[PDB]
């Protein structure tokens, strides 16, 4: 007798999915929505390459630590790679004010142009040729100082005079700049370097005012210094002018950065991974992803277009039917 | 399976049927074999594809966590940032893991459903002219050649022309 | 459609039927016309209304974004605030856009299913006393007046009183 | 109910049937009574159990709000913290309240489906040897004793040995 | 022979919906859940009207810039509309400390009552009627000063004596008040105005203490001033007392606001939209919404009860069946 | 005729559930997923006991208010219960700097060990035996001072000499410690206590520097004090050293806490609920929860592993069939 039957597809598939009603269900066709593969390296993005701070910290780089000469000058970057146990940062002991807001502001950028903001010329009646210390050595001179700052002291002869400096930002770009205030360990060194008198460091901009006086005290020795420097930063906006004025204890700005900010969003990666000559559209702290998948369980930190991060190990959607072969 | 057809009053599928998801086994004097129903298969493919692409499309945003550091005097906002980023992570993880679980359940139902409707399509034509056997199959009470086999598959059988022989 | 009834082994709908969502079209010696099934229609209206109102009710909260400005030394909390506000926006956008996609799929399924269950209730009463024609319709093999048409619609037919009947 | 079986072309349930969710009520010369179908009931139990445990499992995280105080100069982060915590609260509240509403709708559908598939399993065996009556019941056109009642329940009826009498 | 058929509704609808399985599906009945239309204006809320800050910034309004006289006195508001190119703010150059927390605290309110907190009488042996400047003109006197502050200077031939003032908040309402500290451009002007000696400005409250000294330096010219004023604000809570004491450089509080804070949430809208004589239950930064719809794609910033904001352009739920006509 | 029928279970259940399609639906079996019961008390968590600050505030406890001797010494805690109207806190009027970050850091801990960080010995040529006040009484001496601090003053007729102190944290644990700076109400009392001359208080560690000078002014009377003390705290990390140096106005550290804080989650509960001798795995601000349920509408604040908090009053999942009896 003639037979006709109704039925459905099967194959040698063993790929399983889960449902609310049943776990481990074999189906004929499925699709994985989640990526968990990664090249373990850093690649360029928008073909712009990252900035490897190597054996420097952001602090070291942007203050101009002598041992960070490698990084000196102009820099372009798609993102920033800080290695976890980089040793060259703040050589001469002291606190960098608003460090976290600085590390974040720098992140929001993509290029800097180094430029002499205040020539040593600027400061009248003072010795800009000393201002050097073994807490801050180079690789060739075990007594140096930051490349973007000047430690101004009194001349052999005279009195530490009132000193003034001004800079009108006539350019199109905001300027990131730095200064400091020296806090000697005792009165003896205060007098040697800057002289008698109540000393001050004052700064001014259309939008901000800074003022501080030296805080003299011996503090625990760090790199053989029981003195300190309080470091500061700011952003001189386009059109604004900066006025400096002090009668002592000023670590003056010397070089500064013309800062162009990205309206992407940048990133600062603390990692051990190598930087290699490759492109990428998605780069995570733990590696680049190459995929069209919409989910990923690698890492929640990235730049570029990455898939949504989740804690699933698999997200497999069933497309075919139950497999019964 | 919820419609009862797949695994099943029709236990097991056909590895022999390669050209589709749902279809027919025929056997007659002229031979035998397997043939998919592409209309029901294709509109299923379009369905599932649209489902997958919809899910993909609707899931096509990303929450973005961030580098930023916090001082020892910033435990509170620090922890606030941590709680927020974990918060969205746990939410999206839930949304994705459960959506998969749900849609997979309903996807199987659809296939189950489409098979059943094929079974009843054929049963609606043959009637008296066939013995069921209640497992997807149909024994003809008459002689069904290949033009008759297509008759059943294109949904144009003709119960009148084989009523004669079926009684007998 | 998943249950097979709407568009369909019952191809096409009835603009003529104005008093409901599901029902009957009869033809006999006394006349012809269209009549909705209010029990299945009303029980559907209550369902869908409750579904819509439920969704509305459950969606009746609002995340509230905020005025507040942040200084040039507040890039971090500033950006934290935007990331949070965008975060909830993207979540609720997903929840709403996908819910609509899902429930719309299931809403159609529901109408499909309740048409089918109407089709099968009638089919369960008539049996041999009608020839199917496999498109929602039923040819009576006997004489069905208007009291007989209501017979079928109120679910109290009487297969015996018409077994004389379809004999031929 | 979406599959049409529960409340229902099978109006009402059986308080008499205590050993399961779905099953049979028979009456013959030897007596009458109620007997559950464990296979269909048990796989329903495992299904629902897996669903519940899945929901529980997928919901097994907690967003946790925090002690922390904020000064009169910290109105902004303070309010940010409040908006965030209320934000996740409103999200998880939605996800839970709606999931319940949805799954409850689908849970009932499942039971409805499992009854229907029992109904059609039996119908597939009894054939003509029973008159339907379209309410879950089956009148035998022949004499069905108790092992005959079990024949039907273990799915080995026989159409074979009762055509003879189906005639009559 | 007689016919009975089963079937379903149809109509002249062409309204479509989307499903997971199928896009653009015509149905017989549907409902739109998302609002996207808006009257582009600002309206009354709980029938309290907003506060239109003129050509003011909040700063100008609340410190009492002469050109902000329109806004002087008591004020009630459901919210606050600040215009994007408002010109009268801080006339005399300087920084308003914790500006963002102030702009936010003001937002949290619904009325203020202006009142003389410290009469010029309060300050002994000093001149309270000079204290006026061309950086801060009126519309009729091109040399004036803030209406809630007093620029106190020494009399012509005497010395700037210790001056003291106290105020006990015996009322039920918190008081928002303001002061400042003058920072002259050089020593010459310091001596003109206050005499010399180390000057100070000190304040005290059961819960707070303030103390600062003048930081003398020339800064970039703003409204022809190379001097500066650091402005400050605070809230004297009910029951507490405020003590003022200075020997120079004090810009003293004069008037202040009895502040009544909101129980709802406040708002500060930066916009160009007109304020008109209408009510509303939902007012967004880009316009009022009139609807019962539960979703809306206009804006996430509002006050009153608005629908949930989403990025969808449509959210239409199907209620009827597929239309096959 | 013999009949066999298909059907479904029913029972005496009246328990109802909700669906998208139908509210109040009676079913045969269901399960409640949401807990709303709570023992209204505080219990041990992981057998660890809470710390009842009783009639002290955190400030009072950790500064060593005399009336807070009950809490003196070593302490272990699961969380911290501060009662809402505790009256012993900062006895001598003044602000505790970064109070919120301190209250948070302490919360981040589980035990402290009290220890003499700076013996009174440490300070040469000064009277460490007075430095006591009626604003800070004991229960037995109506004029005392904090137990973790020393109010150092001049000896009868010598002058307040430079005083120095150092502590090397050689232990494995961070040290939480405290100091202050006295701000006299006038010049007369300044000279009584510390002598004339511009005074200072300076602190130092490898990672931080502190320096401030007395701000002399009369401020509103609190506990009969019109002077003030600015209190400060810090954490000396393991390996770090602290240098103290002043010539007046120093409220010196005396005792401090070896702070061990694990990777908990910590809590500080502001509540009146009793602490009783019970265990618990989930403890909320408003009570302990005992349940296996995955949801709960009691409170969003807890420690231990609690169910997810939601605003639902019920979350009942249907397991059985529609009940039709
Ligand atoms: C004079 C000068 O500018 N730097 C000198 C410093 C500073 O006097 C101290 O760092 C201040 O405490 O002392 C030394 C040193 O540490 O290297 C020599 C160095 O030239
Ligand atoms: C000497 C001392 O340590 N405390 C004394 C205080 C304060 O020193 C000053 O009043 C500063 O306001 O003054 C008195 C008082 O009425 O409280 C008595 C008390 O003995
Ligand atoms: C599985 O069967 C497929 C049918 O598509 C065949 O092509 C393939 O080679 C087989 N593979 C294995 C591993 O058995
Ligand atoms: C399927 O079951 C196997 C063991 O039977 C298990 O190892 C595997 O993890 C299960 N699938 C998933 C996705 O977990
Ligand atoms: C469309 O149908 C409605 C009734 O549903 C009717 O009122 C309206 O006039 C119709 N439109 C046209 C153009 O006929
Ligand atoms: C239907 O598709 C058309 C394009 O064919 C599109 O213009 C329209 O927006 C779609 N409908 C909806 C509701 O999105
Ligand atoms: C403020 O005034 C009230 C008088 O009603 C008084 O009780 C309170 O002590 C006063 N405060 C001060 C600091 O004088
Ligand atoms: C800065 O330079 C421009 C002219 O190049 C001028 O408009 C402005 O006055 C200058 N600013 C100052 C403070 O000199
Ligand atoms: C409900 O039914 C149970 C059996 O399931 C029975 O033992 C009990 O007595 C009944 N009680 C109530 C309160 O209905
Ligand atoms: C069920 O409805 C009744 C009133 O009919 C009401 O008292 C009860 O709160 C409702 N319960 C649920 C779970 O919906
Ligand atoms: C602290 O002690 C260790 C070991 O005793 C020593 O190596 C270190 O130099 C000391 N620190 C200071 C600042 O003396």
């Amino acid at each position: 007798s003639d037979k006709i039957c109704i039925g459905y597809h099967a194959n040698n598939s063993t790929t399983q999915v889960d449902t609310l009603l049943e776990k481990n269900v074999t189906v004929t066709h499925s699709v994985e929505l989640l990526e968990n593969q990664k090249e373990k390296r850093f690649c360029k993005i928008m073909n712009k390459a990252p900035l490897d701070l190597k054996d420097c910290t952001i602090e070291g780089w942007i203050l101009g630590n002598p041992k960070c000469d490698l990084l000196l000058g102009d820099q372009s970057w798609s993102y920033i790679v800080e290695r976890p146990n980089a040793q060259n940062g703040i050589c001469y002991p002291g606190v960098l004010n608003e460090l976290e807001e600085l590390k974040a502001f720098i992140g929001s950028g993509e290029r800097v142009e180094r430029f002499e903001m205040f020539p040593k010329s600027t400061w009248a009646g003072v010795d800009t040729s000393r201002g050097v210390t073994n807490a801050c050595p180079s690789y060739t001179i075990d007594s140096s100082f930051y490349r973007n700052l000047v430690w101004i002291v009194k001349t052999d002869s005279a009195t530490y005079p009132v000193i003034k400096g001004t800079y009108n930002n006539t350019g199109t770009q905001p300027i990131l700049y730095f200064w400091g205030v020296h806090h000697p360990l005792d009165t003896t060194v205060q007098d040697n370097l800057y002289g008698s008198g109540d000393k001050y460091v004052r700064m001014g901009t259309e939008s901000m005012n800074f003022a501080k006086s030296p805080e003299i005290a011996a503090r625990p020795a760090v790199n053989g210094q029981r003195s300190r420097i309080d470091y500061y930063w700011s952003v001189l906006r386009p059109g604004e002018t900066l006025n400096v004025e002090s009668n002592g204890n000023l670590i003056a700005p010397w070089y500064a950065y013309k800062f162009v900010s990205t309206n992407k969003k940048g990133a600062v990666f603390k990692s051990d991974l190598p930087i290699e000559n490759c492109d990428a559209t998605c780069q995570t702290i733990t590696g680049v992803l190459r995929t069209n998948k919409t989910f990923q369980n690698v890492s929640p930190l990235w730049i570029g277009e990455c898939p949504k991060y989740v804690k699933s190990e698999s997200l497999r959607l069933a497309t075919g039917l139950r497999n019964v072969p | 399976g919820i419609f009862g057809a797949i695994a099943g009053f029709i236990e097991g599928g056909w590895t022999g049927m390669i050209d589709g998801w749902y279809g027919y086994h025929h056997e007659n004097s002229q031979g035998s074999g397997y043939a998919a129903d592409r209309e029901s298969t294709q509109k299923a493919i379009d369905g599932i594809t649209n489902k997958v692409n919809s899910i993909i499309n609707k899931m096509n945003t990303q929450f973005e966590a961030v580098d930023h550091e916090f001082s020892n005097l910033e435990r509170r906002i620090g922890n606030l940032n941590k709680r927020m980023e974990d918060g969205f992570l746990d939410v999206w993880t839930y949304n994705a893991e459960l959506l998969v679980l749900l849609e997979n359940e309903r996807t199987l139902d659809l296939h189950d459903a489409n098979v059943k409707n094929l079974y009843e399509k054929v049963k609606s034509q043959l009637r008296d002219n066939a013995n069921d056997l209640g497992n997807g199959c149909f024994e003809f009470w008459h002689k069904c050649d290949n033009e008759c086999m297509e008759s059943v598959k294109n949904g144009t059988y003709d119960y009148p022309k084989y009523q004669k022989e079926s009684k007998l």
